[PDB]
RNA sequence: ACACCAUGG
RNA sequence: AGCGUGUGCCUACCCUACGCCGGCAGGCGCGGGUAACCCGUUGAACCCCAUUCGUGAUGGGGAUCGGGGAUUGCAAUUAUUCCCCAUGAACGAGGAAUUCCCAGUAAGUGCGGGUCAUAAGCUUGCGUUGAUUAAGUCCCUGCCCUUUGUACACACCGCCCG
RNA sequence: AGCAGAGUGGCGCAGCGGAAGCGUGCUGGGCCCAUAACCCAGAGGUCGAUGGAUCGAAACCAUCCUCUGCUACCA
């Protein structure tokens, strides 16, 4: 056992980070953010949701138990 | 009363009341104030004699000379709804074999009186003897 | 978003800034989270934001509510001291009310020796469980002389 | 193409 | 969904619909059933779909303990059972060892019967979602048949030498 | 009194500065129809005492104490 440190709202240089993680993945999931950033998770999942309605991301799959996103349906 | 407060001049009561005023209910105001078990044995509450253990704990704190204390009704009812009535008497309860005396306080209300006379020793324990462990049967 | 004060010290007891309100004020004693989710109900909070998201004004009007609970209208089978055994009140015992009064009630219990006051004092169990094959702290016995 | 295997109210 | 049980011959109790009251356990009222006829089209759980939490002994886990409210009974204290608020322990896949199992089987999951005034962490049955690995061998623990050796026959847990 | 060696788990001991274990014993369990042998868990520590160096020691330095072997054997 450790101390996975996590935020649970953003700092301005986390906030910047995710305007601009969008199109170095191909892969957005709330598990995969919540890693590479210093996330709880349940600030993944908002912030993921408020970009999908920013038209910046493309959801390709929603479950109950997994969700998924793209890159940007393009290239 | 033995202390400053428990049912004193100054503040501590039974559920709200004083054992003066106790004294001056009647069981169907009193069981109101009694927790659940005792409401439901005091509706249910014929009581059919165990009257004689309230007579005779009366009659003989009348005969109490003053400053003085009653001698012991002593008796095997053990499951006795504690009244305000009963209370300043002195009481044996048989264990299984003795009478074992009981004062009445007014803290000991509303309580049982088996609660206040146990049925075996406590326990203090020997040494193993020579099949306590499964390594310790052998004889020749 | 929101890079405000996040801890807050209510009444004896710091509770964390961090998780969500109802499971934030939990690390209160006698506050278990059913009774927080009425409090909150009554006091008309969001229940979406954490402990760091509320100003000064909020965390009165809540504590208001967990101290005086039988006014603010939440029922008197919620209280976890009913027709209190000395005076015949009703109440929530928040902090060290609790301590209190759990330790007035055990020397309640041993000063007219009741057959739980002695069992609370010699340290067994209160309730009516078997004891030959449980508990078990002690050590270890062996048979040699 | 073979390690160690004693004893019995 | 499937197997079932249901007014009791002394004995003295049954399964419950539907209305109303109460947060809950529960209470009152008024019908059906001696049963493919009524509970009952037995609206079972896991599962299925959507929301909150986020690797933190945490909202995992639910021991121990305080206070209060009902039902059974002649009687509930050493708390019968049941409900509510509160308290919030060990435990982060378990050493040496060792158990059961081959297809609707192992396991997960709930439901009836028995005991039963009240009442399963038991047992006896029932369905429900439903795998991985084998089609073998005599190695281990044992079993059956033949040949062979014995100083054993209370029979190798035998017998016996200094 | 002197020299040399040692002082660490009940007992024998290992431990060339990044710091507590080994053999045996004790308590308990495993294996077997039993018992010994064999297997595993647990408890048990002022690392002789006192100061100092070192970023830090049981270990290095200084003083003292306690055991053991050998000579000295000393009004
Ligand atoms: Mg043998
Ligand atoms: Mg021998
Ligand atoms: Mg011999
Ligand atoms: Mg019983
Ligand atoms: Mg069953
Ligand atoms: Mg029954
Ligand atoms: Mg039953
Ligand atoms: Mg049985
Ligand atoms: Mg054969
Ligand atoms: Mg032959
Ligand atoms: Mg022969
Ligand atoms: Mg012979
Ligand atoms: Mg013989
Ligand atoms: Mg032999």
């Amino acid at each position: 056992r450790d101390k996975l440190n996590n935020l649970v709202l953003f700092d301005k240089a986390t906030y910047d980070k995710l305007c601009k993680e969008v199109p170095n993945y191909k892969l957005i999931t709330p598990a995969v953010v919540s890693e590479r950033l210093k996330i709880r998770g349940s600030l993944a999942r908002a912030a993921l949701q408020e970009l999908l309605s920013k038209g910046l991301i493309k959801l390709v799959s929603k479950h109950r138990a997994q969700v998924i996103y793209t890159r940007n349906t393009k290239g | 009363v033995e202390q400053k407060k428990k049912r004193t001049f100054r503040k501590f009561t039974y559920r709200g009341v004083d054992l003066d005023q106790l004294l001056d209910m009647s069981y169907e105001q009193l069981m109101q104030l009694y927790s659940a078990r005792q409401r439901r044995r005091l509706s249910r509450g014929l009581r059919r004699k165990q009257h004689s253990l309230l007579k005779r704990l009366r009659k003989a704190k009348k005969e109490a000379p003053p400053m003085e204390k009653p001698e012991v009704v002593k008796t095997h009812l053990r499951d006795m709804i504690i009244l305000p009535e009963m209370v300043g008497s002195m009481v044996g309860v048989y264990n299984g074999k003795t009478f074992n005396q009981v004062e009445i306080k007014p803290e000991m209300i509303g309580h049982y009186l088996g609660e206040f006379s146990i049925t075996y020793k406590p326990v203090k324990h020997g040494r193993p003897g020579i099949g306590a462990t499964h390594s310790s049967r052998f004889i020749p | 978003p929101e890079k405000f004060q996040h801890i807050l010290r209510v009444l004896n007891t710091n509770i964390d800034g961090r998780r969500k309100i109802a499971f934030a004020i939990t690390a209160i004693k006698g506050v278990g989270r059913r009774y927080a989710h009425v409090v909150l109900r009554k006091a008309d909070i969001d229940l979406t934001k954490r402990a760091g998201e509320l100003t000064e004004d909020e965390v009165e009007r809540v504590i208001t509510i967990m101290q005086n609970p039988r006014q603010y209208k939440i029922p008197d089978w919620f209280l976890n001291r009913q027709k209190d055994v000395k005076d015949g009140k009703y109440s929530q015992v928040l902090a060290n009310g609790l301590d209190n009064k759990l330790r007035e009630d055990l020397e309640r219990l041993k000063k007219i020796r009741a057959h739980r006051g002695l069992r609370h004092f010699w340290g067994l169990r209160v309730r009516g469980q078997h004891t030959k094959t449980t508990g078990r702290r002690g050590r270890t016995v062996g048979v040699s002389k």
